[PDB]
DNA sequence: AGTACGTCCCGGAAGAGATTCA
DNA sequence: TGAATCTCTTCCAGCACACATCGGGACGTACT
RNA sequence: GCGAUGUGUG
């Protein structure tokens, strides 16, 4: 039921709405939303446990 | 208030107003001077913000 | 210290300056800032590193240009004061061993190598207020005491 | 088994951390102007902010 | 030499979406 | 079509002490 | 001769 109100059916919108829900306003961008969602769980920069 | 040395623990009223006039006389400065219109909107939009 | 009279050449130089620099300069520096705005969004782009370092040197100089426009004032004396080196006149002086120089009294900022070498900051020129043909301007020069006999005086 | 102690150790450790991220930012700036070796690492680096 | 002086900056509750019996 | 039922987001959380620290940095110079 | 934060008192 989730997937069901899902409102976007691929990678690429999906990153879409995450940037819009990350920097609101702004325009989108493919590569730009792309690095930005490898830059909240998936480098040693912005992101670590112990 | 003159603090016990030579500074002074200003109030930020002292600052903000310090800020307003700033903005107010670099815009006044742009429009005499026929300066470009994005430059004029950030100035505008410094201005309302202050 | 920074004496607020300057070159009306040097005045409307600057003024057309800063008109090219707001107009021309700050429109493609800005279009190269969104374009590596463009997916770069990141601290490794080194366009857009240069991008953002032209952009705070832009900036400062377009501050510090309309700061001279506005509260400075030009001053370009006609020959008028001919022969008086006090103001508008590329003046001269020789030397005993070769240290000639050939200037005008200019303000400092318009500093270059374009019409002269001058400036009314240093003491060495300072002691110039109004010169003459003959003039033995000497002064304790950085390394030692300098002199120099003023040889010509004149506007163009 | 959920609440953890930190101490001075941890506090100081992390802390200084985030001096060593704020200078790096300035430190990488400094570096893409790079030349010869005419400079030596204490030009670029400045302890003020750590 | 190195700087004191320059600028530069959890509960509530009510509104605007926004959703659903028509 | 339009009156109900969610849902972001502004506003307030006791009184009176006592004492304590701390309050710009940064960037750039005409000199000191 | 101000404000922040903390500590303690009832």
């Amino acid at each position: 039921e989730t997937l069901r109100v899902d409102p976007t059916n691929d990678r690429l919108s999906a990153l879409v709405e995450i940037y819009r829900m990350m920097r609101p306003g702004e325009p989108p961008t493919r590569e730009a939303a792309e690095s930005l969602f490898e830059n909240l769980f998936f480098s040693e920069d912005r992101y670590d446990l112990s | 208030v003159p603090l016990d040395g030579g500074r002074f623990a200003t109030s930020d009223l002292n600052d903000l107003y310090r800020r307003v006039i700033n903005r107010n006389n670099r815009l006044k400065r742009l429009l005499d001077l026929a300066a470009p219109d994005i430059i004029v909107r950030n100035e505008k939009r410094m201005l309302q913000e202050a | 210290m920074k004496t607020p009279l300057v070159t009306r050449e040097g005045y409307e130089k600057l003024k057309q300056e800063l008109n090219y620099l707001w107009r021309e300069e700050r429109p493609e520096v800005t279009k190269k800032v969104t374009w590596a705005a463009s997916l770069g969004d990141r601290s490794e782009n080194a366009d857009y590193q240069y991008n953002k370092k032209r952009l705070r040197e832009i900036d400062r100089r377009v501050r510090y240009l309309t700061k001279c426009m506005e509260n400075l004032k030009i001053v370009d004396y006609s020959p008028q004061q001919e022969g008086k080196v006090f103001f508008g006149a590329w003046v001269e002086i020789e030397n005993d061993d070769g240290v000639t120089h050939r200037f005008r009294i200019v303000g400092y900022d318009e500093i270059f190598g374009r019409k002269d070498y001058i400036s009314i900051d240093s003491p060495m020129a300072r002691a110039l207020l109004k010169k003459e043909v003959g003039d033995l301007a000497v002064v304790n020069t950085p390394a030692g005491e300098a002199s120099w006999y003023v040889n010509a005086i004149e506007y163009v | 088994g959920n609440r953890r102690i930190r101490s001075v150790g941890e506090m100081a450790e992390n802390q200084f951390r985030v001096g060593l991220v704020r200078v790096e930012r300035a430190v990488k700036e400094r570096l893409s102007l790079g030349d010869l070796d005419t400079l030596m690492p204490q030009d670029m680096i400045n302890a003020k902010p750590i």
